[PDB]
């Protein structure tokens, strides 16, 4: 008993599915923890041993941030700040290495797949950059003329998309209710029909049509959500879903917690 | 000493503070200082 | 240069806690608590499961200033109902409610094979 | 400068589909919409961040290396 879900469309990056028996505010809890709170492994810190390129050094220190990261096993790794080493060690974080070189007559690209795991990752599987696209290259990280150097190692630490939009896994999240406007949440601007001038949104086969006849519902709350959730790549999409309820669950039962403790 | 990079040849030269500076190999006036040895550290956000 | 670090938005900062109660003195039996390092997507959750209670008056809450991740929230319960036992009872449902989700959407994923 | 690594609004992906967008079309010579469509981009936002992109970085590789090793 409690908040029932079917999923229309599963995928390896999309989950498509309808949340009903639950309040809105729930559903749009569960959307910013989604967004924002979930955790993920994102590159953090960047010594640049030699760069000889046409681009910033913080240039690049930006789009190696911005590379996804394997995030499954993230939960077994410990944050940087309550972690007892001086900078860095293996219980907090994974060190990447990058090293390019421009041998050929042509321009080389640095993609993300050149990044290598030097730190032991005892076991967890964390770390390896995310490759999405069948040519096996990953994010163009950069270009090389010939004779042309990049040489860095990267820190990656684990982090959530309120300190920085880097460690997002969620991408886009679509979110609907109420898509025949039975709820009068909305009052449509038009011209000459609202009915014609506005699309009907794709959920509203899921739905009955109201009979044009009938008086306003004025006891009906919102429920039956359509929502749509993306994957970055960090971690599988309905991971995304379910540590982001375990998020929630978990930030309530802090408060539950602390009003205990006080 | 010191090392620099002609601007046109990109060769490494060591220049003292009596060197006159200019390229060795091809006499450009123009020179680079070399990339500090010490690590530097950038922040990924 | 005058910007905060952004892990003040949920990191709890020296000598301040997660929750402080202060008692109300404009209505009976009610009581303001200010959640630190929290936004509206605990504060509108709890606001409205404390709203589905009976034996709550009055529940609302608010974000003073959105530079800071704090907020303030306002209990009023019936004569005999700590507002405190109010908030305890709407965090419980609240989380019973997320584990059934969870349960529910564990195993509507098991039922999928094109995954 | 050089095609970003993420969607500005969104954040999604789009670093990897640069070379992929080139691609088609250049080999296949389809139009800009069904390459965009093609790749995965569907909302306008990702398209924007693909179709506008302007690629300065070659410029910048025609010069000769100021540090040649
Ligand atoms: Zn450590
Ligand atoms: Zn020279
Ligand atoms: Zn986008």
């Amino acid at each position: 008993e409690g908040p029932q879900v079917k999923i229309r469309e599963a995928s390896k990056d999309n989950v498509d599915f309808i949340l009903s028996n639950v309040d809105l505010a729930m559903a749009n809890s569960l959307r910013r923890v989604m967004i924002a709170e979930i955790p993920t492994l994102a590159i953090d810190s960047v010594e640049v041993e030699t760069n000889t390129t046409v681009l910033a050094d913080e240039f690049i220190a930006h789009r190696l941030g911005l590379i996804p990261l394997q995030s499954m096993d993230i939960e077994q790794l410990e944050y940087s700040r309550d972690c007892f080493c001086e900078d860095h060690c293996d219980k907090c974080s994974v060190v990447l290495t990058l090293q390019a070189f421009g041998e050929s007559e042509s321009t080389t690209n640095v993609y993300s797949k050149d990044l290598v795991i030097v730190s032991n990752l005892m076991g967890r599987n964390i770390g390896h950059p995310i490759i999405q696209d069948k040519e096996g290259n990953g994010v163009l990280i950069c270009k090389l003329r010939k004779g042309q150097e990049l040489k860095l190692t990267c820190v990656a630490k684990k982090g959530i998309a309120k300190e920085h939009a880097k460690w997002g896994p969620a991408a886009a999240i679509e979110f609907e209710y109420d898509p025949w406007n039975k709820l009068k949440h909305t009052d449509y601007w038009y011209e000459q029909d609202s009915a014609k001038e506005w699309p009907q949104s794709k959920n509203c086969e899921y739905e009955d049509p109201p009979n044009e006849g009938d008086p306003f519902d004025y006891k009906a709350q919102a429920d039956t959500f359509y929502m749509n959730v993306e994957s970055v790549g960090s971690i599988p999409v309905d991971q995304v879903v379910v540590r982001g309820i375990d998020t929630l669950q978990k930030k309530v039962a802090s408060i539950l917690l602390a009003l205990t403790q006080m | 000493t010191l090392k620099y990079i002609c601007a046109e040849c990109s060769s490494k030269l060591s220049l003292s503070r009596t060197d006159a500076v200019r390229c060795k190999d091809c006499g450009h006036r123009i020179l680079l200082k070399a990339r500090t040895k010490r690590l530097v550290q950038f922040e990924a956000r | 240069m005058n910007a905060p670090d952004r892990f003040e938005l949920f990191l709890l900062g020296e000598g301040e806690s997660k929750l402080k109660i202060d008692p109300d003195t404009k209505a009976p039996n009610a009581v303001v608590i200010t959640f630190e390092k929290e936004d509206h997507t605990l504060g509108n959750l709890i606001r409205a499961e404390l709203l589905n209670d009976r034996k709550v008056l009055f529940a609302a809450y608010k974000v003073e200033h959105p530079f800071f991740a704090r907020f303030k929230l306002r209990i009023q319960t019936t004569e005999g109902y700590d507002p405190k036992d109010a908030l305890k009872n709407a965090c419980n449902s609240i989380i019973n409610k997320l584990g059934a989700l969870k349960t529910n959407f564990e195993t509507e994923w098991n039922l999928q094979t094109l995954a | 400068m050089i095609v970003p690594v993420r969607c500005f609004s969104c954040g999604k992906v789009v670093g990897d589909k640069w070379e992929s967008y080139l691609n088609l079309l250049q080999e296949d010579e389809l139009d800009e919409g069904t390459a965009l469509s093609r790749l995965g981009l569907k909302r306008y936002c990702c398209r924007r961040m693909i179709l506008t992109h302007v690629d300065l970085i070659e410029k910048f590789l025609r010069y000769n290396p100021l540090e040649k090793r």
